[PDB]
């Protein structure tokens, strides 16, 4: 029924190209240092596969390992994460998390922490 | 000659190490010269920007 209403009103939408260059990353350093603000804010990235690539799997299964932590997350020291135990136990930062955030063909695989 | 000698008998020894020591100096200047170079280059490249709002 979807498939029919789909007929009905998107059949007039043509499809007669823009694809996507390549994206080329570099290692490299912002800092916007900004001493009035009152927590500092670091995100940390290698470059990553891209949506595609087999390895997001073993790649999201190491980014859960390390975690995420927020200090309003009840287990503390006691937290599985040794980078969650570690920062809780020693106020090292308010929270981070890993992320791997995925493109076509490249990606950011990292961290970001407030502390 | 014999006056030379008797008065440093280590002239030729010493002379030997000076063409290994030109020569390893002209290895490793140049090559740690890059490693400075390497590293300071994140540095030497830095664009600064001042932006208040
Ligand atoms: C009487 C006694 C004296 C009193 C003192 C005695 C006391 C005891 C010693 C204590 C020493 C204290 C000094 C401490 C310094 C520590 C280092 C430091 O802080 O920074 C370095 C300081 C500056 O560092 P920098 O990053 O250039 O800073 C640039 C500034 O930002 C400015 O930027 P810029 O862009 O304006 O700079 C322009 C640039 C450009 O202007 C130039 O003059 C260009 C000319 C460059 C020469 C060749 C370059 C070599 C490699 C580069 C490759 C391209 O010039 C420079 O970079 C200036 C530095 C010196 C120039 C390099 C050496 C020239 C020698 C020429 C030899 C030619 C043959 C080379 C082949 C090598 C293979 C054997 O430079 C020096 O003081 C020179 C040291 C490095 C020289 C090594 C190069 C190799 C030379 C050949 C070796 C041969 C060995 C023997 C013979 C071999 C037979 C086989
Ligand atoms: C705790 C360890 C300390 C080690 C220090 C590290 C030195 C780092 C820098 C090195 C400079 C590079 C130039 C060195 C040239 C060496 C060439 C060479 O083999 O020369 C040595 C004598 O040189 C020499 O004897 C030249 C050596 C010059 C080093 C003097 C600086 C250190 C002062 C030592 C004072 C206590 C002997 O040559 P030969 O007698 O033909 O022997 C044949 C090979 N075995």
């Amino acid at each position: 029924q979807l498939l029919d209403l789909a007929q009905k009103h998107f059949s007039g939408l043509s499809g007669t190209v823009p694809t996507l260059s390549p994206c080329r990353f570099t290692g490299s350093q912002i800092c916007h240092r900004e001493d009035g603000l009152p927590l500092a804010h670091v995100a940390i990235a290698v470059e990553g596969p891209g949506w595609a690539h087999p390895d997001n799997v073993a790649l999201q299964v190491a980014n859960a390992i390390i975690g995420h932590y927020d200090c309003t997350y009840g287990g503390g020291a006691h937290l599985s994460s040794p980078l969650a135990s570690i920062a809780a136990t020693n106020k090292l930062c308010q929270s981070f998390q890993t992320f791997n955030i995925c493109y076509a063909d490249t990606g950011l695989l990292g961290a970001h922490f407030v502390c | 000659t014999f006056l030379r000698w008797a008065a440093e008998p280590e002239h030729d020894h010493r002379k030997r190490m000076g063409l290994k020591m030109l020569l390893m100096m002209g290895l490793l200047l140049p090559l740690v010269y890059a490693m400075k170079r390497h590293k300071w280059s994140v540095l030497k490249s830095r664009k600064l920007a001042y932006r208040p709002p």
